[PDB]
């Protein structure tokens, strides 16, 4: 009923900077929007509750504002706490919606990836299946693609992958991603290869193989 | 601090209904509303319903409302959620705020509700051995395939622990057969190779397995 949003979705923010994500009601509430800070791996917290009531403990850093349909949450200067995922909630018209969700995340230099391209294990390939592994290794930022292409023929739908979630240290992303089938397939082709692309790379990289050949 | 406590879910076959439970202190039982708020890992919250302190009027999520009935209990002084035929769309975390206005100010810890028809497996750990026939280039690319497992987690070490640094265990994936599968991977100097022995560490407590895969050199 009463879609809320926010933005921007995604944030590069460092220690000292002033981070302010924006709210949007598709309605008209008064003052019946909250925000609230989940870290990974936990519950939401109230920060501002009213519009721009801040709640217990919350640190005289985050502030809120806005009225109607235009909210925005502030954060006078950021801290390491400070590094989450911010959400939004009005809380005035039946149900209550929340937004889809801000993260703020540790700013850094701009870093490509280290490609690696793991061939299947000769003992997967007794289990029928045969997992080739591409490993993009610590880049920043995120947006990051992975292109596999077996017999120089752009595949697709047939890989998964998980990303890295910040790094407490290097502050850098890590990505993998596996282009799985079956054995009688993997014996089917000679060329594997990972072509990956990032904003950090000059030209994009790929990595390869030869079912076969070493 | 500022929590309640929650205790219900955990992995459930399909089809199959399912109750949580939101235990709360006898002021806080009557006195303020509690919400069930809902979160599929990845998205956003969805509000699923609230019930008044004086009495328990439920106020449900028209979508929730066809199949999820909140009660509680003034003796036990505790909410209730029961999901009934669930579905693999209801995988997600349950809360059960606390509070004042239209406030959910007083979050529990949330309860995680698993459905699944998938049986417990031991993962197949295989090996992300290091290519000889590679570029030296510095450093190198250790590995452990941690394949077809449930229900998580896995607890992935590398050489029981004494090498952490460069350490890179991804989140598992839910591959469509219903398993899951993720990777461990550790870069380490080229010519530390063959001189270090790297051995991972796969734990699985839900099916006992505990795999210790040692990774070699191999351009083939």
């Amino acid at each position: 009923d009463i879609q809320m949003t926010q933005s921007p979705s995604t944030l590069s923010a460092s220690v000292g900077d002033r981070v302010t994500i924006t709210c949007k009601a598709s309605e008209n509430v008064d003052t019946y929007v909250s925000w609230y800070q989940q870290k990974p791996g936990k519950a939401p917290k109230l920060l501002i509750y009213g519009a721009s009531n801040r709640y217990t403990g919350v640190p005289s850093r985050f502030s809120g504002s806005g009225s109607g349909t235009d909210f925005t949450l502030t954060i006078s200067s950021l801290q390491p706490d400070d590094f989450a995922t911010y959400y939004c909630g009005q809380s005035y018209n039946y149900p209550f919606t929340f937004g889809q969700g801000t993260k703020v995340e540790v700013k850094r230099t701009v870093a490509a990836p280290s490609v690696f391209i793991f061939p299947p294990s000769d003992e997967q390939l007794k289990s029928g299946t045969a997992s080739v592994v591409c490993l993009l290794n610590n880049f920043y930022p995120r947006e990051a693609k992975v292109q596999w292409k077996v017999d120089n023929a752009l595949q697709s739908g047939n890989s998964q992958e998980s990303v890295t979630e910040q790094d407490s240290k290097d502050s850098t992303y890590s990505l993998s991603s596996t282009l799985t089938l079956s054995k009688a397939d993997y014996e089917k082709h000679k060329v594997y290869a990972c072509e990956v692309t990032h904003q950090g790379l000059s030209s994009p990289v790929t990595k390869s193989f030869n079912r076969g050949e070493c | 601090q500022v929590q309640l406590v929650q205790s219900g879910g955990g992995v459930v076959q399909p089809g199959r209904s399912l109750k949580l439970s939101c235990l709360a202190s006898g002021y806080i039982f009557t006195s303020s509303w509690i919400n069930w708020v809902k979160q599929r890992p990845g998205r956003g919250l969805e509000w699923i319903g609230r019930i008044d302190p004086s009495d328990g009027e439920v106020h449900y999520n028209q979508d929730f409302k066809d199949r999820f009935t909140i009660s509680r209990d003034k003796s036990k002084n505790t909410l209730y959620l029961q999901m009934n035929s669930l579905r693999p769309e209801d995988t997600a975390v349950y809360y059960c705020a606390r509070g004042f206005l239209p406030w959910f100010a007083d979050w529990g810890q949330g309860t995680l509700v698993t459905v699944s028809s998938a049986s417990t497996k031991g993962p197949s750990v295989f090996p992300l051995a290091p290519s000889s026939k590679s570029t030296s280039g510095g450093t190198a690319a250790l590995g452990c395939l941690v394949k077809d497992y449930f229900p998580e987690p896995v607890t992935v070490s590398w050489n029981s622990g004494a090498l952490t640094s460069g350490v890179h265990t991804f989140p598992a994936v839910l591959q469509s057969s219903g398993l899951y599968s993720l990777s461990s991977v550790v870069t380490v100097p080229s010519s530390s190779l063959g001189t270090q022995t790297y051995i991972c560490n796969v734990n699985h407590k839900p099916s006992n397995t505990k795999v210790d895969k040692k990774v070699e050199p191999k351009s083939c």
